[PDB]
């Protein structure tokens, strides 16, 4: 369906809000790249601890 | 009024147009009405006549889906127990009834299910395999340039006569620039005729060409040719097919 | 739950920079030559002469190396239109006082491709270049 | 010019008839008929040879093959995970400029390299985009503001010297294809996501001023602009002056991917318009 | 719609054909040297139509579509009109050749 | 190795009917229509077979990725006892390796 909204979109016939994620579905994504994917100052502070630690 | 058409893309500086003479197919003597300029690099192309062979048999063995397909021993109905002991009785061994030796046995090497002969040869080879057959076409006086296509008459016998009185050879290819865009007079006149056939431009290729001793371009289609044609020799490689969006190429 | 959104026309100028050309564009002109990256453009007249050597797609001369078997280094011509063996004499006695031999050649007039045997691209390109080719 | 097509006037019409392949183009095959290749057919005479029961490649006979003998080292250790960068010569950069493939007025990007056909990026093969070789340093003239992901000193150096601006930006794999590939991207009718973040390896090297890295703090630009003039010994032009310089101080947001555009932008090519989100969801995600 | 009768491809140059070509220069010409008129180009294809079609009506030989690129002077329609052109197969070429008393043919189709 | 001892019927083929006057007609629909539809599809066949070529070993595999699930019980089994032939004998059997 997302395809043919891309195709035509006029002629699809196909609302333009199902091309974003849901409320169940975004509160999926934000989950998931939260955990998995850490913050910039997480990861600064990650490597400070190394290289305080090696030296 | 003189019919004249110069050539729109630019032609190179080195080489000069090719010109050939405008017809018309109203009357048997409306010949030479005009004058045509055709670009060097479609219809004065140099004379590959190898590169024809690849692209005729490549319409030719592209296609073809062979449906021949024989039995070997597995696939045969029984023979599935060995028919006599091997030693004792005195007589060759064999294990099944089914073997290629024996009289009802499947085929060792044959024919085994629907063979596809499907290769496709790199675009550029099959633009040029355009660019020599036109050439050749032009070279030897087999080509003829018909102004808008147009005949008095939809009686077949029109075409026969026509075609007799300027030696046209045994068979004429007609072509159009599009299937909706041809006159009723010259569809009903050659849908009774086996030599003469009427094809939109976009279904010209060399096999037709080649089985048709004449080859009739409309002007329309000729400007067609040449802007489709042309277009490969100054093109970019496709990182995405061509039917998707490009800056400069809808 | 369908969300809303917000059409605009206005920020459509973006995405038509990010469609690639499907014809090679016209090398600028510059106003001096030859150009830093060493590219020359050739001479407004065509040179009076029987062959003619016709550019690439990308506007560079067609001339390439070609290795075979491992151990056969060969230079190849390409797109020459006219008296083929008109190339070939110009090419002999072009690469003779270097090699005080006449180089090998082979001409296929069918393609319009001469043949040298060794690498000699390089002064190839500059020789065709100074002819304007 | 062809003077072939002369000869065609004498000679008959081209048909089907009368066509020949390339001599050579075809070798013929040989089939097992006949004295020559017969009674044996080019197989041997007994053994493995002629009954094709031959034992597998690398096999030396129960003896223990080479490829077994040899201590294992890790040489391939991890190569499906190590990233991969695209060389890319000053020599090309100057090729590309001279003959119109990419333009110095418009800021080139790895978007533009792809549409002049100066790289090819296959996100697949673990390839994190382009680096900025030193191989044309010495005869590059060109004034350019070029983003690529990788740099070197005196890349950077000789881009500096005629005054343009060099920045290394990191760029995903899931983002990287659809940069490289804009147009398939806007096709599959998904909203534009957001550009993620380095991992901990390559932080340092986008965060120091000396790689120019976009994450790097801007105010440490000029001083280590100045120490590279110093090194090599050429005068640092004052950008700031030339009247292009909104061209060269165009960037991106960390979190943006093309030029202009924004996460969560679906981009309708049929009807020409870009569609917005509204919800306050929608935009704090694709924003934050 | 008379069918007209069948053309012959056969041409013979006649004796008049410097006056024919010079005469049909002038009145579709009128452009350049009187003595010189076969350096005369052919180059406007509006130009080379008025001078082509004349002569095809008049001596009843046309240029080809394959030779029209070649015939841009004067000289060069003048050098075509003077070669001339047989439609006759080599065997009707032989079987009226003053044959030998022994050579008999009996062409049977 | 008797031969026929009369001569058959000499078979009158007419070089242009409607199939050989109009054979291979669309076959540059790609390079002439603006690459709308690629010229491997007009091949008519098999629906495994369009546009796709292989020896007999990537054949017997394709047909049964496919169709497998619409063949019958005979036909399964044969197809079956075919994969398994050539996968011994393309990698367990020859001359060169
Ligand atoms: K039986
Ligand atoms: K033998
Ligand atoms: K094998
Ligand atoms: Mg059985
Ligand atoms: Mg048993
Ligand atoms: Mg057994
Ligand atoms: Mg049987
Ligand atoms: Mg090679
Ligand atoms: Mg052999
Ligand atoms: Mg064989
Ligand atoms: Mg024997
Ligand atoms: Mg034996
Ligand atoms: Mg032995
Ligand atoms: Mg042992
Ligand atoms: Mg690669």
């Amino acid at each position: 369906a997302a395809k043919q909204f891309a195709r035509h979109g006029a002629a699809s016939g196909v609302a333009a809000g199902s091309l974003w994620p849901s409320q169940e579905q975004l509160r999926e994504l934000e989950a998931e790249e939260r955990e998995w994917y850490p913050s910039l100052a997480a990861m600064q502070e990650s490597l400070r601890v190394q290289q305080l630690a090696e030296e | 009024p003189p019919v004249l058409r110069k050539c729109e893309l630019p032609v190179p500086a080195h080489r000069r147009p090719v010109q050939a003479w405008i017809e018309s197919l109203r009357g048997y003597e409306q010949e030479r009405v005009g004058l045509t300029e055709l670009h060097p690099d479609v219809f004065s192309t140099a004379p590959r006549l190898d590169i024809l062979h690849q692209v005729a048999i490549w319409q030719k063995n592209f296609k073809r889906i062979s449906y021949a397909k024989t039995k070997t021993r597995a696939e045969v109905r029984g023979g599935g127990r060995k028919p006599w002991v091997q030693k004792g009785s005195g007589r060759a061994r064999h294990g099944s009834i089914r073997s290629p030796i024996w009289r009802g046995g499947g085929v060792a090497h044959g024919p085994r299910g629907p063979t596809s002969y499907y290769y496709m040869l790199p675009m550029k080879v099959r633009v040029q395999g355009l660019k020599v057959a036109l050439t050749v076409k032009l070279a030897q006086d087999d080509l003829h340039i018909v102004d808008s296509l147009e005949l008095p008459t939809a009686d077949p016998q029109y075409l026969i006569e026509l075609a007799r009185y300027r030696r046209w050879g045994d068979s004429v290819l007609l072509v159009d620039l599009e299937h909706e865009d041809m006159p009723q007079n010259v569809v009903a006149a050659t849908s009774g005729l086996k030599t003469f056939n009427l094809v939109p431009a976009v279904g010209l290729n060399v096999h037709s060409m080649l089985k048709h001793q004449t080859l009739v371009l409309t002007l329309p289609t000729v400007a067609f040719l040449e802007e489709k044609l042309l277009w490969h020799n100054s093109r970019y490689t496709p990182l995405y097919p061509f039917r998707l969006p490009y800056c400069d190429f809808p | 739950e369908y969300p809303s959104f917000v059409e605009s026309v206005d920020e459509y100028h973006f995405v038509e920079r990010l469609l690639p050309p499907a014809s090679i564009p016209r090398p600028p002109k510059h106003e001096h030559y030859p150009t830093p990256s060493g590219w020359q453009p050739p001479r407004d007249p065509a040179p009076s002469l029987p062959y003619f050597v016709r550019r690439s797609r990308m506007h560079n001369i067609p001339v390439y190396r070609d290795i075979t078997h491992g151990n056969r280094q060969m230079t190849v011509i390409r797109k020459v239109e006219g008296d083929i063996w008109a190339l070939q004499k110009d090419v002999e006695d072009f690469l003779s006082p270097l090699l005080g031999k006449t180089p090998v050649t082979q001409v296929n007039e069918v393609t319009g491709t001469l043949r040298v045997k060794g690498y000699f691209d390089q002064q190839l390109k500059a020789w065709l270049l100074e002819k304007g080719f | 010019g062809p003077r072939a097509l002369d000869l065609l006037r004498a000679l008959p019409r081209v048909s089907l008839a009368n066509l020949k392949p390339n001599p050579g183009s075809r070798k013929p095959e040989r089939r097992p008929r006949g004295r020559r290749r017969g009674r044996k057919c080019g197989r041997g005479h007994k053994g493995e040879r002629q009954r094709g029961t031959r034992p597998r490649l690398g096999f030396e006979g129960g003896q223990t093959p080479f490829y077994l003998r040899i201590p294992k080292y890790g040489f391939n250790e991890g190569h499906s995970f190590r990233h991969q960068y695209q060389p890319l010569s000053l020599n090309r950069l100057q090729y590309l400029i001279d003959l119109g493939r990419v333009d110095p007025t418009q800021p080139i990007d790895l978007t533009q390299l792809v549409n002049g056909r100066g790289v090819t990026i296959q996100p697949s093969k673990r390839d994190y985009g382009v680096q900025l070789v030193e191989e044309g340093a010495d005869t590059f003239k060109a004034k350019v503001n070029i983003e690529v992901q990788m740099a070197s000193e005196l890349a950077i150096a000789a881009i500096e010297k005629n005054g343009g601006v060099v920045t290394t930006a990191f760029y995903d794999p899931r983002s990287l294809e659809i940069l490289c590939k804009p147009v398939p991207f806007f096709l599959r009718g998904q909203p534009i996501p957001k550009r993620m973040l380095p991992p901990e390896a390559l932080v340092p090297y986008y965060t120091d001023a000396k790689n120019r890295g976009y994450l790097a703090d801007p105010a440490r630009f000029p001083e280590a602009r100045l120490e590279l003039a110093r090194k090599y010994g050429y005068v640092l032009p004052d950008i700031t002056k030339d009247e292009l310089f909104k061209m060269l101080s165009t960037r991106k947001d960390p979190r943006q991917i093309f030029f202009g555009l924004a996460p969560g932008w679906v981009v309708n090519m049929a009807d020409k318009k870009i569609l917005k989100p509204t919800d306050e969801n929608l935009l704090k995600y694709y924003s934050s | 719609l008379v069918c007209p009768p069948i053309q012959s491809r056969t041409y013979i140059p006649p004796e008049d054909l410097q006056s024919r070509l010079e005469s049909h220069v002038k009145e579709v010409f009128g452009s350049s040297v009187p003595s010189n008129w076969q350096d005369i180009s052919l180059e406007d294809v509006h130009l080379k139509f008025s001078f082509l079609a004349r002569l095809a009506n008049d001596l009843r030989h046309a240029v080809p579509n394959s030779r029209l690129h070649q015939m841009c002077r004067v000289r060069d329609v003048l050098d075509f009109y003077n070669v001339p052109v047989q439609d006759r197969s080599k065997f009707d070429e032989l079987i009226a050749s003053n044959l030998p008393h022994n050579l008999k043919i009996t062409w049977g189709y | 190795f008797h031969v026929r001892v009369t001569l058959p019927p000499r078979k009158v083929v007419d070089r242009w009917n409607e199939k050989r006057a109009m054979f291979g007609v669309y076959d540059n629909i790609g390079i002439l229509g603006n690459f709308e539809k690629h010229p491997k599809e007009l091949i008519k066949g098999p629906i495994w077979l369009r546009g796709w070529k292989g020896n007999e070993l990537q054949r017997c595999i394709r047909k049964k990725r496919m169709v497998g699930n619409r063949m019958f019980i005979d036909d399964l089994h044969n197809l079956n006892k075919r994969i398994s032939y050539l996968y011994k004998h393309f990698n367990r059997h020859g001359k060169y390796r």
